[PDB]
């Protein structure tokens, strides 16, 4: 997935130098994830590992939204500087991102109510997802916008 | 010993089920009794920390040692947490008959 | 959406699927009452016969073990039939399964039982309850057995029960000892004496630990074997008489030819009996322990009582928690929405692009004819997300466009829509290519990997292409009638 | 609250073999209870068909053992102790006069109504195989009283059996007949519950009345429960009052 | 202990539950202040005190 | 040291089979311990009659 991340970033963005910004912040979002994972109870498990698949689509996404948008704006206008274009975006997506992380932790967190042997399941899959999404939401806020 | 299970249920799974009963955060209690042999797993609620299951219900029992029959008491009571599952099993063999 | 729940409807609902762990578990069980030589012979006659199939490489085996009712049961065994990697077979744990059933489908001196190690353990695929019968008038485990067969026959009327079975079996070989009281005591013998000598002779009598390699080991008597399989091993047994006289202990006792239990089965305190079932294919689970409990209290007697143990129990014992948390997530989510966009009505926006992520799903699922597991639903829980993640950032942006540069309510629409048109593309095809995999996964896990990988694809695939036109034409709608308030 | 209790536990257990046989076999209890009643529910017959010592041994056998397992409950005790025994009524004069002790009855009973150990027939090792393993079974604990009444105590040399029959009576009664409870003027058994330490009165007073409804759909033809002493009926009272208060 | 006061035996099979037996003697008999008169133990020699 | 307390009671319990008969009849005791010595008081009897 990082590699195929890195084609996209190298094929719609059109730069090679931007497929630096996802190799760094991929594996910090997910190592982050890893140690709240140590942090909490959780252990790595068949099911967790099953999560771990999916939590690398949300992170994906926070880098792609992040860097596709500053470029976007960093080609609308020529007069723009790179540090410039970053803060417009950064200001047009923070609040969206942070609305992001409230609003899918409110999605995963009844998944780890119900009750009963299948929610015991459902919920090692949901917390870490969640976890996952603070923690991108995090480094989407901060480290990515840095790199780009 | 040497007990059929209508008397090992009888007369040891139905003294050790009694003083088991009540034990805190217990769900329900499953006793199954073969002919020298009883097995009692207590279930207990979601949620309750082992160690601290299993002591309880060690308690509970060594109370009611004394009313089990004395061949039961020689041989005691094992009381287990059985909430482990098998990691892995090796089987040592003999592949010449010589054991 | 309707088609959502058509197809939610048509989609079989199952908890797990089944996979192949490389092993065959084998059960074999004699008649009752076999002897175990006559249980090792039958897993011998077992196991070279498998020993010829390619797959199966190794075999381990436990005689006199009953694996479904732990117990030493002399007449049961388990075989496992370790197979070979997954790498190295062709053949599927299921087409193993399937000859070694075609080889021993011919009536034999045994039966056997061939299935899959459980794919998650301590778990039921099934939805099946498991019930007990308690006895409250104390009537014996044999009449027990004929009022809970009632049980059965109309349980097995009943449409969503299936499968009904119980595990209580009355069918052992037993033999029972008539104590002539009247006798015996005027031989002068007492009863816990006459019984010390049965325990010495035909069972064994453990006197006193010796010490062996330095830990104390058992010390037991019993008598040669040639003396104990008989029936009339009895007359052997002499017990000396208070008068000091030798009495042949089959003066005073007899055994008699019978049948009872050999597990008996004691529930909450109570004798009992444990019926387990499935349930219907179409019928719930839910519905199903509706059903058992319904017949279980007409057709056994009052004096009876029914309990539950497993999965059974956490449903009957069930607070509806998860249906008030759902409700309140939703109304969290609504509510952190309309902070963002500064409008009540907005949210729904966003709510409605959820439903094309979850029919792509639930679509392809279909085709693919997995059914609605527990990976199936985690993949949505994912879906869900991303697709509002794409959602909130369309109509965020089409909020800027209509408010900031004052774009018409239609150019608006278009103008977010091609902004994040790029996005939405590139995460989806590095998503969906990077989970592509799982769906050709092969080897251990394979049947998690594929659920896990059919519902990702196709909800990614459902929110790239349908959701993304959709949402605009939403927010169309909300925008005209937020103006339409404004008149 | 718990680890009190483990610790106590652990403590009693080097003295409980020094105490007495007696104490011993019948037991001795560590429970988490603080002796003050929650609560004390009636159980009794209003159409009298069932006599006291039934309905005792009703509340043990089908509800004590119910209410013991909700949670937030130490103890739940039945005053009356009325659970069945089988009672042998000595009769001394009968005793004298067919040269009896009690201690003969004593040990005639308990050599005759145990159930002892027998093994099986085909079992291994054995040079000649066997088709089968047959377990012998045996009963030699007594049901009934008139299978009581044959306990022989001594034969009289014409070969007639001296029994219990004879030297005494016997019944099945009540191990206790020290106390009874009343509800109002009536009879009825009174189940006191003691909450467990460290937990909440009003749930566990809450449990205690929704097992005992479910229980209820289930009683024999006559029967009611009522809880006339309940502790937190007064705790819950005076919340509404200050909810009452808040709105006004 | 048998006579005056209740002595348990050992148990009694009813209702899928095991219950007490007690040996006491006949009420009149323990009703007075001379009831240790009216029982009577066999000793060593065998004759009745 | 309660919850070790409790870790090893439990242990024992399950190996109830090990053990020989003799010590089960006497029983095993498992209690927290602790070898600091605070102090050590001397009574004395300053009459030496006791
Ligand atoms: C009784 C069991 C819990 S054991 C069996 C299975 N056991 C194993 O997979 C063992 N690791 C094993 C035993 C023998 C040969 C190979 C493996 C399991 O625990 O799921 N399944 C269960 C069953 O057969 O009901």
């Amino acid at each position: 997935a990082l590699a195929l991340v890195l084609v996209v970033m190298y094929l719609f963005l059109k730069n090679f130098k931007s497929t630096i910004i996802p190799m760094i912040a991929v594996p910090v979002s997910l190592l982050g994830t890893f140690a709240v994972l140590y942090v909490l109870g959780f252990s790595i498990n068949l099911l967790t590992l099953f999560a771990l698949v999916l939590a690398i689509g949300i992170v994906v996404d926070d880098a792609i939204i992040v860097v596709e948008n500053i470029d976007r704006i960093l080609h609308e206008d020529s007069n723009i500087s790179v540090k410039d274009a970053a803060i417009k975006a950064m200001n047009e997506v923070s609040s969206p991102v942070i609305s992001i992380v409230l609003v899918l932790c409110a999605v995963f967190i009844p998944v780890s109510f119900i009750s009963g042997f299948v929610g015991e399941i459902q919920r090692q899959f949901a917390l870490t997802l969640a976890i996952s999404v603070a923690i991108s939401g995090f480094v989407a806020l901060t480290l990515t916008p840095s790199l780009s | 010993t040497g007990a059929d299970a209508q008397t090992i249920a009888s007369t040891v799974a139905t003294p050790i089920e009694d003083a088991i009963n009540g034990v805190d955060n217990m769900i329900y209690m499953d006793s199954t009794s073969s002919p020298g042999q009883m097995k009692l797993t207590v279930y207990f609620n979601i949620g309750t920390d082992p160690d601290q299951a299993a002591i309880d219900v060690n308690n509970r029992i060594s109370a009611a040692t004394a009313k089990l029959p004395e061949a039961v008491k020689k041989l005691g009571v094992t009381v287990r947490k059985s909430s482990s599952t098998i990691l892995e099993v090796v089987s040592v063999y003999s592949e010449d008959s010589s054991m | 959406i309707g088609f959502i729940a058509y197809l939610f409807k048509i989609v079989p609902s199952s908890l797990v699927p089944s996979e192949d762990q490389g092993v065959i578990m084998s059960i074999i069980n004699l008649p009752s009452g076999s002897s175990i030589h006559r249980t090792i012979e039958e897993v011998d006659t077992i196991n070279k016969n498998a020993t010829q199939m390619k797959e199966i490489s190794s075999s381990v085996s436990l005689i006199g073990f009953d694996l479904f009712t732990s117990s030493l049961k002399e007449n049961a065994a388990a075989v496992f039939f370790i197979l070979k990697d997954w790498s190295q077979r062709e053949a599927s744990s299921d087409q193993i399964i399937a000859q070694l059933f075609g080889q021993y489908a011919a009536d034999r001196n045994a039966l056997s039982y061939f299935l899959n190690l459980p794919p998650i353990p301590g778990l039921s695929l099934t939805g099946g309850f498991e019930m007990y019968a308690q006895n409250k008038s104390g009537k014996d485990y044999d009449a027990i057995q004929q009022d809970v067969n009632k049980m059965l026959e109309l349980a097995r009327t009943r449409k969503e029960l299936a499968n009904v079975r119980t595990t209580l079996d009355t069918s052992f070989p037993q033999y029972k000892l008539i104590i002539d009281r009247d006798k015996m005591k005027y031989y002068n013998l007492n009863m816990q004496d006459v019984f010390n000598t049965i325990s010495a002779t035909i069972g064994t009598y453990y006197v006193n630990d010796f010490p062996m390699l330095g830990k104390n080991f058992q010390v037991n008597i019993r008598a040669l074997g040639d003396f104990r399989n008989t029936q009339d091993a009895l007359k052997n047994i002499y017990i000396r008489s208070s008068d000091n006289k030798m009495i042949p202990l089959n003066s005073f006792l007899t055994l008699v030819r019978s049948a009872g239990p050999d597990d008996v089965k004691r529930f909450n305190l109570f004798p009992a009996a444990l019926i387990q079932g499935d349930p219907a294919p179409g019928y719930t689970s839910g519905q199903a322990i509706d059903a058992i409990a319904e017949v279980a209290k007409q057709s056994l007697g009052d004096e009876y009582s029914i309990a539950w143990s497993g999965s059974a129990y956490q449903e009957v014992s069930s607070k509806g928690a998860g249906a008030y948390a759902f409700v309140l997530g939703m109304i969290f989510v609504f509510l952190i929405l309309a902070a963002q966009y500064e409008r009540w009505l907005m949210p729904l926006a966003v709510i409605t692009a959820v439903p094309f992520a979850v029919f792509g799903s639930i679509l392809l699922v279909a085709l693919r004819g997995f059914d609605n597991d527990i990976y199936f639903q985690t993949g949505l829980l994912l879906l869900i997300g991303l697709s509002a993640k794409n959602a909130i950032l369309i109509i965020e942006f089409a909020m800027e466009e209509r408010l900031k540069k004052g774009k018409s309510i239609f150019e608006a629409a278009i103008n977010a829509a091609k902004l994040r048109f790029r996005p939405i593309i590139m995460t989806s095809l590095a998503f969906t290519f990077g989970v592509l995999p799982m769906i050709f996964a092969t080897g251990a896990g394979s049947a998690s990997r594929h659920s896990l990988g059919t519902g990702l694809i196709g909800g990614m695939i459902a929110a790239s292409t349908l959701a993304i036109f959709f949402v605009p034409l939403f927010f169309y709608l909300l925008e005209n009638f937020n103006e339409w308030l404004d008149k | 609250p718990d680890q009190a209790a483990i610790d106590v536990n652990n403590r009693i257990s080097a003295a409980t073999a020094k105490l007495p046989e007696a104490v011993k076999k019948l037991g001795v209890t560590v429970r988490k209870s603080s002796s003050t009643i929650l609560e004390v529910v009636s159980v009794y017959s209003e159409d009298s068909s069932m006599n006291d010592i039934d309905i005792y041994n009703y509340v043990s056998l089908n509800i004590l053992d119910e209410l013991k397992r909700i949670p937030g409950v130490g103890d739940a005790s039945a005053i009356g102790n009325k659970n069945y025994s089988m009672r042998i009524w000595l009769e001394p004069d009968l005793l004298n006069k067919f040269g009896v002790t009690a201690n003969d009855v004593i040990n005639a009973v308990n050599d005759q109504n145990a159930q002892y150990a027998t093994g099986k027939i085909g079992e291994e090792p054995v040079v000649n195989k066997s088709p089968q393993v047959i377990s012998i079974t045996m009963q030699g604990r007594l049901q009934t009283p008139q299978e009581f009444e044959n306990i022989i105590l001594r034969v009289n040399e014409d070969k007639s059996f001296l029994r219990i029959k004879d030297v005494a009576k016997v019944e099945i009664g009540a191990e206790q007949y020290n106390s009874t409870g009343r509800l109002n003027t009536s009879a009825a058994v009174p189940i006191i519950i003691n909450l467990q330490s460290g937990a909440n009165a009003v749930n566990t007073a809450k449990l205690i009345n929704e097992k005992m409804q479910e229980l209820s759909k289930n009683f024999p033809q006559g029967l009611k429960y009522q809880i006339p002493y309940d502790t937190t009926i007064f705790v819950k009272a005076s919340i509404k009052e200050v909810i009452k208060t808040f709105v006004e």
